[PDB]
RNA sequence: GUCUUGGGUG
């Protein structure tokens, strides 16, 4: 009678974005983005990834409330990198890592056989 | 699960019988913004099932 | 008032009166029965 | 819609 539906956890509506960035003023060169209709599964993946670029100098998320499915990030970078275009990095980069991976498991696959 | 590391802190795990009781949050949940009242007392009405 | 002494209804045609109500009934009784005896006979231990 | 009785909860 209070139970919001189930695919409300994913499922975008119309009058919400799938991504907002927003810039923290008090440190220079950062922002925050908040992430709607996603959770841990991409949080992590994303920060971790982040944290090991040289130009990335902080770089952290949090999920505010179990029972809401977003999560806001705060990544800040150096003077000449933006953050953003350390993000579109870090998405490229982890989907060259799945695409190889993919390859070679398919190949352990067949060799399997 | 958030994170698949390690817990630092082992964790005390196996099989427990659970009782599902008679109380549901469901079956008591009760608001009131205006309602029937008493005859007598003019007042608000007793019980969550008569508002 | 009958405020004071409110009817209610039991299954939707019926009604009982407040107990103040048959309590001023029953004082009614008893005076109009005064009044039936100081009008004829009475031998004393009826008046009291 | 009322009064009593009984079984309970924090």
């Amino acid at each position: 009678m209070n139970a919001p539906d189930r695919f409300e956890l994913f499922i975008l509506p119309d009058d919400v974005p799938k991504l907002k960035i927003t810039p923290d003023s008090r440190v220079p060169n950062c922002i925050i983005i908040k992430f709607e209709r996603e959770d841990h599964t991409l949080a992590n993946l994303l920060r971790e990834e982040l944290a090991l670029y040289p130009d990335v100098t902080f770089v952290a998320y949090k999920v505010e409330h179990p029972l809401f499915a977003n999560f806001v990030m705060r990544l800040q970078t150096e003077e000449g990198t933006r953050p953003k275009q350390a993000l579109e990095r870090a998405c490229a980069s982890i989907i060259n890592k799945l695409k190889t991976l993919d390859h070679k498991f398919n190949e352990e696959w067949n060799i399997k056989n | 699960g958030h994170t698949g590391k390690k817990l630092m802190a082992q964790v005390f795990f196996g099989p427990t019988y659970y009782q599902r009781l008679r109380h549901m949050v469901d079956d008591k949940i009760h608001a009131r913004a205006r309602g029937p009242v008493q005859v007598l007392t003019r007042q608000p009405v007793e019980g969550r099932s008569r508002d | 008032p009958p405020q004071v002494r409110p009817s209610i209804a039991m299954d939707e045609t019926t009604q009982g009166q407040d107990d103040l109500t048959h309590k001023l009934s029953d004082i009614l009784k008893a005076n109009i029965n005064v009044q039936k005896l100081e009008m004829d006979g009475s031998p004393q231990h009826i008046i009291n």
